[PDB]
């Protein structure tokens, strides 16, 4: 029974990924958050290993949840009439990446350099377990402020990886890639590179840097703060027009930008204490 | 400068 085994607190949020409540589980207190989605609402629809149909969303979350990651791992499920309920991590005290972006502004580099490290090692950790997300943006990231740990969220709008192309995209079109705007085609991995590329630019510059079509088929970055010649260079070759172009993980995390990160420890000692 | 979420869809 779903009902008896949670007690159900405040909304957190609704929209395109259903509504979300903050929760406890009875067993041991632990802080939960409890998803539902309308079954109605579900587009893509996969099958458990075991035969049950279940949406994508859960086949996804339940090939990264093993282990500990930087990603908000599924606790349990539950399948109603009309709905499916989700019961994930919730960790606290929380702030997602795009509020703590508004109040902050402008990331400084050392910050940017541990948020943008841990999201890259989250998302080789979905494409290590053969999961796409396609949904990265500041908005899907959240802060443990005590920890000094970001966790990925919402893989409503995510895939299986595969090496073929993809020709359907339900993410954000302000992180999605020139060749998705253009041809309605991208790769699973540069077209995650291009978004990582959008997000880095939000860390250090407080906002994307792209609102228009005509603007991310452009491919002129124009820097609105200070930004260091090594981290400028970096978020340009994440938005390189041409997929091929663009940085491979590895490469990423070998670029001088990247080097000496600070540990989750003390990324929140020096700036979120 | 007006910075706004983006839904997903
Ligand atoms: O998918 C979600 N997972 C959460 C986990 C913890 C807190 C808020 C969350 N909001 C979401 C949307």
């Amino acid at each position: 029974p779903l009902e008896s085994q949670y007690q159900v607190g405040p909304l957190l949020g609704s929209g395109g990924f259903g509504s979300v409540y903050s929760g406890i589980r009875v067993s041991d207190n632990l802080p939960v958050a409890i998803k539902h989605v309308e079954k109605d609402r579900i587009s893509d629809w996969g099958e458990l290993p075991n035969g049950t149909r279940v949406p994508m969303e859960v086949v996804l979350l339940k090939k990264v949840s093993s282990g500990f990651s930087g990603v908000i791992r599924l606790l349990d499920w539950f399948e109603r009439p009309d709905s499916f309920v989700l019961i994930l991590e919730r960790p606290e005290p929380v702030q997602d990446l795009f509020d703590f972006i508004t109040e902050r502004g402008a990331l400084q580099e050392e910050l940017a350099r541990s948020f943008f490290w841990q999201v890259l090692e989250a998302v080789r950790h979905c494409h290590n377990c053969g999961v796409l997300h396609r949904d990265i943006k500041d908005e899907n990231i959240l802060i443990d402020l005590n920890r000094g740990e970001l966790k990925l969220i919402d893989f409503g709008s995510g895939a299986l990886l595969k090496d073929t192309v993809y020709t359907d995209f339900d993410g954000t079109r302000v992180y999605s890639p020139p060749e998705w705007i253009r041809y309605h085609r991208y790769h699973g991995r540069s077209a995650a590179v291009w978004s990582l590329g959008i997000l880095l630019y939000d860390m250090v510059c407080g906002d994307i840097p792209f609102e228009h079509d005509e603007e991310i088929i452009g491919g002129q970055v124009f820097f609105r703060q200070r930004v260091s010649s090594e981290c400028q260079h970096l978020i340009r070759w994440c938005l390189a027009l041409r997929p091929s172009d663009r940085p491979t993980f590895e490469e990423i995390q070998n670029h001088p930008w990247m080097q000496d990160v600070l540990l989750p420890q003390e990324t929140a000692e020096i700036h979120l204490h | 400068r007006k910075r706004r979420r983006h839904p997903s869809g």
